[PDB]
């Protein structure tokens, strides 16, 4: 609501699928710090990706971020099994962190 | 509906369980007047009139028995003697729309307060104490009803809240609207304290062999002693003896 | 003959009652609608505005004598009836509780319900009316009585004795 | 009681140039604004409603900005007579509210 | 012109009372949301009161239980009725009609000055 | 009835665009509701592109499958659309219109212009 992610996604295993986490709000400001968090079955999430077209050492080399103006386009090639998961999206605002509504993922 | 065009029903006529209203949601708002919300399910009512609307999020207090505010007092007033009650609840997945939803408006400028339970509909550009703007703009001419257009960047206090407001009758009324009931389930072949429907004794409950016609519920031997009912769930006829009993 | 109409007045200024049957159901309900000056003849409704307060709806009651007693004591109007093989016969029958309606009006005057195939349908007409089949009614009025009443084995009244008739009844 | 803070306090611009003014909420503030030239010595003047809507006869030299919490009003080229003082007014909750700033003091040269 | 024009300024010992008025033209008050001001000398300013158009009147905190608002209706003007001005209560009071989501406050009032003994 | 998409009007060769198409006057709740896509060439006719029923139970083009993951979300009634690989095929107008089963996309939105090309 306060930023806009739909509601779920599930892509067949091995191929790539990418997800979007739009503002749909006015002055969300510049739209440039944006965090993806990888939510595991019942963990704490962990950074994926922050500054979505830049990635972090440490995790693996298929998830790719990508910016298309006031959205994040969220990238995974060559999907797991492993991936199973919930996914959510991180920008800052004017006067604070706000969070996406949230995208789940689910391999089949 | 919007708030000053709620949508009137009547809710008589049925054995009412005011307890399956529990089981939908969290109840943002739900406080009883008039009756105590604990005992509602049982208490009997004449009509039971219901108004569902939407308003914003820190206007819910205005819909209160005897309260002057803004919808209370321009479009839509409840009685200060009100028996019945009001429900409200956030809803604004269903309600708050990205741009402003421009469906739910709100009387804010009228010329006197409204009775209970009066709705108006009258959307006329509202008058400039002379001649009015009537179709065109200028100084004061202020349209009375104003949409509160709802959207999803909305603080709770600015979000769309779904509303229901019973309106109910306790002064003669016609049992049409209440009683959950409670069938204890039935004991045989031992004397036992029974109320069928009313009828309340004591005595043996035993298989009977008569042929109740049926449009009966009652059976009598000589002298108006009650002898045997028929249930009310199975419509089994049962033969009724007082408990053994004798000198010593 | 296919419904009555109750009620203290046939305008529209008080809550009259209304009981129609049909084909398929009857249909009961009680809305003070402004009624012709006659009953319209089957154009089929004529009636005015309305403040209903109750209706109601059930399987319809339909050489054969169908027999109806009507009464409205305690807020309640309560209906019996029968339906017999067959000018009044004398065989003796008693009629059983059909419906026990709770509603409350004053009701002082009562008519009866026509209709007929492919007739024309005015507000106000003369005597002279449509065509329909050979039929009657007959009305008769309730006394305060001292009745005794003999039962079967089975639980039917089977006859009845009027207490003040004449001397060897009482 | 939502608490609004004007920024900076003043400003001294040659004549002729754009000024910026920001005055900064606690909390959403969306669309619902005002700003109010009350030159000294008599009662404010309504400049722009809403969220930038410029009130009636009010020059567009003026131009307001903003939304949620944070809010800016800019005026194109100030002439010698625009020293004045500026507030921003909020009402998200109208029956009974309105809420003042400590105002801003603009001047020239 | 549409003005509003105010009385009632002066002087008054403490604890002592005040009637603050408001004059109106070219537009109704009774119908109109009023809405008076005021500014302490050097301040900023404050919403202090407001009467709807079916009565029901409302005022800030910091003068809740000692100012009172009213209205002539039948001649078309405003009035405010203070008591129990302490030292904070010094400042000059302005008069506003205020619409709110549908047009600021616009039209005010030229202003009294309220101050204390000392 | 009304929609309103929204979304990057430039895009890149080989590239994933997303849109997002927010209505208004219904919800993604009620029957017999749902929400599809159609592109137009310039100068040319339309096509379908996508539909996402009201029970979630989704429907693409045949000939364009097995791509363009529709997602939505019921909450705040918003449909999402994402197409990667743009090839200069792709290089059309987009609107989101709302389908039915017999008046198929009677309610249509805004529309985004885009183009694909260097
Ligand atoms: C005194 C009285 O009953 N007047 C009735 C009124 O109740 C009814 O609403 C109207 C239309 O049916 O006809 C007349
Ligand atoms: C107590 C009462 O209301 N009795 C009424 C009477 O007034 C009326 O005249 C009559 C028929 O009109 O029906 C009965
Ligand atoms: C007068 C009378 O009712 N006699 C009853 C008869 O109805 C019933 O059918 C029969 C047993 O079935 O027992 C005898």
């Amino acid at each position: 609501s306060a930023l806009t992610q739909p509601a779920s996604v599930s892509g067949s295993p091995g191929q790539s699928i990418t997800i979007s986490c739009t503002a749909t709000s006015s002055d969300v400001g510049a739209y440039q710090y944006v965090s993806w968090y990888q939510q595991y079955p019942g963990k704490a999430p962990k950074l994926m990706i922050y500054e979505v077209s830049k990635r972090p050492s440490g995790v693996s080399n298929r998830f790719s971020g990508s910016k298309s103006g006031n959205t994040a386009s969220l990238t995974i090639s060559g999907l797991q099994a492993e991936d199973d998961a919930y996914y959510y999206c991180n920008s800052y605002t004017t006067s604070s962190v706000v969070f996406g509504g949230g995208t789940k993922l689910t391999v089949l | 509906a919007s708030v000053y065009a709620w949508n009137r029903k009547r809710i008589s006529n049925c054995v009412a369980d005011y307890s399956v209203l529990y089981n939908f949601a969290p109840f943002f708002a739900f406080k009883c007047y008039g009756v105590s919300p604990t005992k509602l399910n049982d208490l009997c009512f004449t009509n039971v009139y219901a108004d569902s609307f939407v308003i914003r999020g820190n206007e819910v207090s205005q819909i209160a028995p005897g309260q002057t505010g803004n919808i209370a007092d321009y479009n839509y007033k409840l009685p200060d003697d009100f028996t019945g009650c009001v429900i409200a609840w956030n809803s604004n997945k269903l309600d708050s729309k990205v741009g402003g939803n421009y469906n739910y408006r709100y009387r804010l400028f009228r010329k006197s307060n409204l009775k209970p339970f009066e709705r108006d509909i009258s959307t006329e550009i509202y008058q400039a104490g002379n001649k009015p703007c009537n179709g065109v703009a200028g100084v004061n001419c202020y349209f009375p009803l104003q949409s509160y257009g709802f959207r999803p960047t909305y603080g709770v206090g600015h979000q769309p809240y779904r509303v229901v407001v019973l309106s109910f009758e306790l002064l003669h009324a016609p049992a049409t609207v209440c009683g959950p009931k409670k069938s204890t389930n039935l004991v045989k072949n031992k004397c036992v304290n029974f109320n069928f429907n009313g009828l309340t004794g004591t005595g043996v409950l035993t298989e009977s062999n008569k042929k109740f016609l049926p449009f009966q519920q009652f059976g009598r031997d000589i002298a108006d002693t009650t002898d045997a009912v028929r249930d009310p769930q199975t419509l089994e006829i049962l033969d009724i003896t007082p408990c053994s009993f004798g000198g010593v | 003959i296919r419904g009555w109409i109750f009620g203290t007045t046939l305008d529209s200024k008080t809550q009259s009652l209304l009981i129609v049957n049909n084909a398929t159901n009857v249909v009961i309900k009680v809305c003070e609608f402004q009624f012709c000056n006659d009953p319209f003849l089957d154009f089929r409704v004529y009636s005015s505005a309305n403040n209903c307060t109750f209706e109601y709806v059930s399987q319809p009651f339909l050489k054969n004598l169908r027999e109806f007693v009507f009464k409205n004591i305690d807020g309640y109007f309560k209906i019996y009836s029968k339906h017999t093989p067959i000018d009044l016969p004398q065989g003796f029958s008693a009629l059983e509780p059909l419906v026990d309606l709770p509603i409350g009006i004053n009701i002082t005057r009562f008519q009866t319900l026509l209709a007929l195939h492919r007739s024309y349908l005015t507000p106000g007409d003369s005597s002279s009316g449509w065509t329909a089949g050979a039929a009657a009614y007959y009305v008769g009025y309730l006394q305060p009585r001292t009745f005794l009443l003999k039962y079967n084995e089975n639980g039917t009244i089977t006859d009845a004795v009027d207490c003040a008739l004449d001397p060897l009844s009482e | 009681e939502i608490v609004m803070t004007q920024s900076p306090a003043t400003l001294s611009v040659s004549p002729g140039e754009r000024a910026t003014l920001s005055c900064r909420a606690s909390q959403s503030v969306s669309s619902d604004l005002a700003w109010y030239q009350q030159k000294p010595g008599q009662a404010p003047r309504l400049l722009i409603y809403g969220a930038s809507t410029r009130a009636t006869g009010i020059p567009a030299r003026f131009s307001g900005s903003g939304s949620g919490t944070e809010f800016t009003l800019t005026i194109s080229s100030l002439q010698s007579e625009d020293s004045a003082v500026y507030y921003c007014q909020q009402y998200n909750n109208w029956p009974p509210g309105y809420t003042f700033g400590q105002g801003t003091k603009l001047e020239i040269k | 012109e549409v003005q509003l024009v105010e009385s009632g300024g002066g002087l008054v010992q403490p604890g002592g009372s005040l009637r603050l008025s408001c004059a109106a033209s070219e537009i109704t008050v009774s119908r109109n949301y009023m809405s008076w001001v005021r500014q302490a000398p050097g301040k900023g300013l404050e919403w202090v009161s407001v009467m709807f158009a079916g009565g029901s009147t409302f005022y800030a905190d910091s003068v809740k239980g000692r100012f009172t608002i009213s209205r002539d209706n039948s001649k078309n003007t405003l009035y405010l009725q203070m008591n129990s001005l302490r030292a904070e209560d010094t400042a000059v009071y302005y008069c506003a009609r205020d619409l709110g989501v549908v047009g600021a406050t616009d039209y005010w009032g030229q202003g009294t000055l309220v101050t204390v003994s000392s | 009835i009304t929609l309103k998409e929204s979304g990057p009007t430039l895009v890149k060769p080989t590239q994933t665009l997303t849109l997002t198409c927010t209505f208004s006057g219904f919800s993604l709740s009620t029957g017999g509701v749902s929400v599809g896509w159609i592109r137009q060439p310039p100068g040319k006719a339309l096509e379908w592109l996508a539909l996402i029923y009201w029970d979630d139970d989704k429907r693409y083009s045949p000939s364009l499958e097995s791509r363009l993951t529709i997602t939505k979300d019921t909450s705040k009634n918003l449909v999402v659309l994402t197409l990667t690989n743009m090839d200069p095929v792709d290089t059309a107008t987009y609107y989101c219109a709302h389908k039915t089963i017999p008046t198929i996309f009677d309610y249509w939105g805004q529309g985004t212009l885009v183009t694909v090309s260097s």
